[PDB]
This record gives C-alpha cells, structure tokens and sequence, in this order.
C-alpha cells in the first residue's frame, strides 16, 4: 500500500506540473488570438470610415457636375 | 554478526564521518585501513563494523548517500575519507532543498534503487547480518525524507533484520529553515513504524550543553558533532568490543523496548568535554554515575524527572572497580526509585569495557527509554501546528504531490505517540 501511495504522489506532481504548462500555453494562445482580432477589428473600423469619406468626396464632386 | 551503516544527507554524512573517525581510532585502524594497535580487544569484533579487505585492510561497511554532491565530496576530502569503499558513494545532483517531499517522493525516488543496490552487495557479503544503523537528521530533506524512504524499503527487503537509527532532532536554536518541524513530524511518523531503535540526538540539547556546560559562546556544528561522536562511540561500545555482555542490536531491542512504538531512547554522556581542551583529573565512579543520570548530560532536551524510566542501559569505559560500579549504580536507583517503573523489575542493566575512548581515562554512556522523551515530541508538535493551522509553507510540499491529509495523519500519529508515552508515566 505504501508504494502504491508513493507512486500516486509522484504521478500527481507530474499531473500538476503538466496541467500548469497546459493552461499557461492555452491562456497565452487565447490571449494572442483575441488580440489579433481586436487590433484588426479596430484598424478595420478606422479604414471603413476613412473610405466612407472617399465615397462622400465622390458624391460631393458629382454634385458640382450637376451644376453644369 | 555484521552491521550495515548508512549515512544520508548533510547531517548524516557529517556525523556519520565523525563516527568512523572516532571508532577507527579506537580499533587502531588508520586512514589507510591498516591496523596499528596494541590490544587484541581492538580486532576481536572488528567485523561487526568493518569488512576485511585483501592485504588485511579494513573497510567500513558504510553506504554514503546524498541527493547532493556537496558534503559527500567533503567526506572524501576529510581525514578518513579514503577509508570508505568508493563504490559505496551513491549520490544524485539536484539536491533535496530541505524538503521532506523531495527526499521521500520525487528526487529521492529517482536515487533510492541505486542505494538499495549497494546495500544488497554489502548484505550478501555478510555472514550473519544483524541489521542496519542509519545516521540522518529529521529536519532537512535528504536524510529526513529519503532516509525514511530507504528505511521503508530496507524493511521490505529485510523484514526481519534490526533497524537502528541515530536521528538528529531539529531546534530553533540550531535551525537551517522554518520547515524543520514539518520535516521532522513526517519523519517521526516513519520512525515509529519502521525502526526497532532510534537514538534521539536533539540539537536543542547539544546546543545547551555546548553553551551552558562547555561555556562555548557560539557553538558550531563541529562542536555539536563532537558531542554526537562521543555518544555514538558510547552506545555502540557493547557491540564493537569484547566483554561480559557482547551485545547485538536484537538483544538490545528485546530488553529496551517493552512496547513496539516506544523505542525512542535518550542518550547521555559523562564527562561532557569540549574539543581540544583535555582536562587531566579522571572522574570517580560516583561522578560518572551522578553526571550520566544528570539531565545536563542528556542529549535529548527532556527532564528525566518529568517521566519514568521504562528501561535503562549504562556503559562504563576504563579501568575501574566493577564493585564500585555495581554499588554506585544500585545506589542511584534506590535513591530515586520513584523514577523507575515498578512494573518492569530490575530495568537498569550495566556493562563495562576496559578500553576508554580517546582523550579520557574513564567514561559513562547512558541509554534511557524514558517516558520523558514525550517532551521532545510535544515540542515539535507545537512548532508543527503553529504553522500548519495556517497552512503556512505547505505549498513547498503540495507542489511535489503531497496532500494536506498526509500532514494531518503525521501530526495525528505523533500526538498519539505522546499520549502513549503519557499512559505509562502514570501506570
Ligand atoms: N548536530 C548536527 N546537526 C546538523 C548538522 N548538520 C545539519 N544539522 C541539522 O539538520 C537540519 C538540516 O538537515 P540537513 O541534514 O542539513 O538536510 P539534508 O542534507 O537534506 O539531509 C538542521 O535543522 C540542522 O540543525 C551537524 O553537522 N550536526
Ligand atoms: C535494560 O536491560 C538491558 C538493556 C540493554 C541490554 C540488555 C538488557 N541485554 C543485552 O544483551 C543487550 N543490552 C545492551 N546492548 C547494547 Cl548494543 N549495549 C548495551 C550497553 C550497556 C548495557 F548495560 C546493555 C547493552
Ligand atoms: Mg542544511
């Protein structure tokens, strides 16, 4: 019985050293992925409105051509 | 009847090494393994502790074990370091970091089989193997955690040989780290189950004896270990030398241990001496006898007047009258007969050996199975729960697999042990 216990304790220290490398590795990848989407989503929002600005400069120039 | 010696970790190897120096000098064996002595009394029982090598050299039957290469290299560099059979240096490299769990479950597990292999080679050489004696401390990690793991495994391979330890108790007065009470409670649980005989070498008592009685203002481990080698030579006298007794570990265990778990002995020594300085008046047999029973000479910080002596062995070394020994020993009993149990008749036994230890002309070594040793196990139980009630420092151990439960069991077994010693103090 005592040796059964002795190997269960070393199996736990391994189990937990491992679960800890695991959850770190995963916590990282989750963060790095949510960060690319967020930063991109933000850069996309900036462009979508910088370009909606270009569409309004078409509409404005096409109005002065409805002057002549 | 061969004995197999094992010393494990920082403390077990440092005192382990002094023991072999000390007794190598008493048996006239030198640092090369060559005998250069006067009396035949020195070689008649040399085989109990030494193996006889070709060229008629003597090699200690000693297995040296550490999770760290540090101390063990210092042994090999020490004065008698060359005497030790080099194959018997078994050691890892990671260390055990004063952590019982690393000694017992992770780091020690890796290394234990290689130790068990050198133990096996030595046992097989043996003609009639009495058993084993281990030197370790209970307060670090190697000697404490791995040490008891070895003791568990030896008892599985050799279930019917005697297991004897010299266990150094930790003390805030001489402490490396704050987890020593944790490490020692875990070990004491092991020791109650798996040894026949353990000598409780308290570092508290070694410290006070160094400070109060030897007047050493700032005692080193070398000062403590001088006391430890004196006691160790003492208690092993009647195993290494010829006398009327001619004892062995088993007879020792039969007569000293009335109840299997109460096998924790208080050693004591007289005269207390400090290294180097030799005083020149020999003692008188009455002096040895009063001093050796003196609490100031006990190597376990317990007051013998707070318990009862279950059994007692006393060993006298030097040229002296066995009449006066008989008389002086019969007199301390019948003067303080209250402190010996009535229900083990004639529980004090005495032996004499002609050869005194080096430096002294006459000496008395005391081995007491007193119920006052509970005071030691209470002291440590208090320091244990002082932290454990807040689960302090526990992570060092839960990190290596251990459960809180394992601590509750060890704590609980020790409080049981103290209750058991308390039962017989009233009987
Ligand atoms: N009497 C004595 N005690 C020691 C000595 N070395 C260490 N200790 C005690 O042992 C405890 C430390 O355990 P230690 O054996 O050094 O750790 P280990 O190397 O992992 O076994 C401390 O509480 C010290 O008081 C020594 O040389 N003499
Ligand atoms: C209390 O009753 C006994 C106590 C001890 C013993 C004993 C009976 N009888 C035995 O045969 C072994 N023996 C001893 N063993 C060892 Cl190793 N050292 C000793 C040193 C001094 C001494 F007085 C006895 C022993
Ligand atoms: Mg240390």
């Amino acid at each position: 019985e005592k040796r059964e216990h002795e190997r269960e304790v070393i199996q736990k220290a391994i189990e937990e050293n491992n679960n800890f490398i695991k959850m770190a590795k995963e916590k990282l990848a989750q963060k790095m992925e949510s960060n690319k989407e967020n930063r991109e989503a933000h850069l996309a929002a900036m462009l979508e409105r910088l370009q909606e600005k270009d569409k309004h400069a078409e509409e404005v120039r096409k109005n002065k051509e409805l002057k002549e | 009847r061969e004995i197999v010696h094992i010393q494990a970790g920082q403390c077990g190897n440092q005192i382990g090494a002094k023991f072999w120096e000390v007794i190598s000098d008493e048996h006239g064996i030198d640092p090369t393994g060559s005998y250069h002595g006067d009396s035949d009394l020195q070689l008649e029982r040399i085989n109990v502790y030494y193996n006889e090598a070709t060229g008629n050299k003597y090699v200690p039957r000693a297995i040296l074990v550490d999770l760290e290469p540090g101390t063990m290299d210092s042994v090999r560099s020490g004065p008698f370091g060359q005497i030790f059979r080099p194959d018997n240096f078994v050691f890892g490299q990671s260390g055990a970091g004063n952590n019982w769990a690393k000694g017992h479950y992770t780091e020690g597990a890796e290394l234990v089989d290689s130790v068990l292999d050198v133990v096996r080679k030595e046992s097989e050489s043996c003609d009639c193997l009495q058993g084993f004696q281990l030197t370790h401390s209970l307060g670090g990690g190697t000697g404490s955690g791995m040490g008891t793991l070895l003791i568990s495994k030896i008892r599985e391979e050799y279930p019917d040989r005697i297991m004897n330890t010299f266990s150094v108790m930790p003390s805030p007065k001489v402490s490396d780290t704050v987890v020593e009470p944790y490490n020692a409670t875990l070990s004491v649980h092991q020791l109650v189950e798996n040894t026949d005989e353990t000598y409780c070498i308290d570092n508290e008592a070694l410290y006070d004896i160094c400070f109060r009685t030897l007047k050493l203002t700032t005692p080193t481990y070398g000062d403590l270990n001088h006391l430890v080698s004196a006691t160790m030579s003492g208690v092993t006298t009647c195993l290494r030398f010829p006398g009327q007794l001619n004892a062995d570990l088993r007879k020792l265990a039969v007569n000293m241990v009335p109840f299997p778990r109460l096998h924790f002995f208080m050693p004591g020594f007289a005269p207390l001496t400090s290294r180097g300085s030799q005083q020149y008046r020999a003692l008188t047999v009455p002096e040895l006898t009063q001093q050796m029973f003196d609490s100031k000479n006990m190597m376990a910080a317990c007051d013998p007047r707070h318990g009862r002596y279950l059994t007692v062995a006393a060993i006298f070394r030097g040229r002296m009258s066995m009449k006066e020994v008989d008389e002086q020993m019969l007199n301390v009993q019948n003067k303080n007969s209250s402190y010996f149990v009535e229900w083990i008749p004639n529980n004090v036994k005495t032996a004499v050996c002609d050869i005194p230890p080096r430096g002294l002309k006459m000496s008395a070594t005391f081995i007491g199975n007193s119920t006052a040793i509970q005071e030691l196990f209470k002291r440590i139980s208090e320091q244990f729960t002082a932290m454990f009630r807040r689960k302090a420092f526990l992570h060092w151990y839960t990190g290596e697999g251990m459960d809180e439960m394992e601590f509750t069991e060890a704590e609980s077994n020790m409080n049981d042990l103290v209750s058991e010693y308390q039962q017989y103090q009233d009987a």
